[PDB]
């Protein structure tokens, strides 16, 4: 749990959003968002700096959270780049099929999330010995969670894309984790 | 906006 990259991202997580805080959401989104506009597609932090946004205490509690149960298990048993690896390859892959679902507006982890719960749950199902896994009794609660988003619980307007591609992407990287060593 |  006490992993630097947990730790690193949990802090910048929550600068960003004090810094949303201060300014205004969608002026922190005019700079982090994912590239509205082709013009900024060459501002290469936007396709990252979309998993640091998130607009409201629930949101980011709930995103840290995980983030910390889930990023700290693969930090601690796989090391510190094995996570970045997953947060930079889910960031970019959830970000990217995200835009495609409903444009640019968008922000938060549970892109890199969802990746996550794909990997260790994918990971100690095949690889065991690996020392990470996940309670049936949460990938219930993330297929509910991914499912609710598809009907807009209650009013939440849910990254559909994020959640599914990220989990895709932790499933393909688990799978082909798991047939090496 | 989308929440991730």
């Amino acid at each position: 749990r006490a992993g630097p990259v947990t730790w690193v991202m949990m802090i910048a997580c929550v600068v960003v959003f004090i810094a949303m805080q201060i300014l205004g959401d969608q002026e922190v989104m005019l700079w982090l968002a994912w590239p509205f506009d082709p013009t900024l597609k060459f501002e290469f932090w936007r396709y990252f700096t979309h998993a640091l946004m998130h607009f409201s205490l629930m949101h980011i509690l709930f995103n840290l959270l995980w983030w910390w149960y889930l990023g700290g298990a693969v930090e601690k048993r796989l090391g510190s780049g094995k996570l970045i690896v997953i947060t930079l390859i889910s960031a970019l892959l959830s970000g990217y099929v995200q835009q495609k679902f409903s444009g640019p507006w968008f922000g938060g982890l549970s892109g890199v999330v969802f990746a996550l719960m794909g990997y260790v749950w994918l990971r100690g199902e095949r690889d065991p010995q690996s020392g990470i896994y996940l309670q049936r009794g949460l990938i219930i609660f993330a297929l509910i969670w991914i499912v609710a988003g598809w009907f807009d619980l209650f009013g939440m307007s849910m990254a559909n894309g994020a959640h599914i591609a990220g989990l895709a992407v932790g499933l393909a990287m688990a799978f082909v984790d798991s047939l090496n060593a | 906006v989308r929440m991730a």
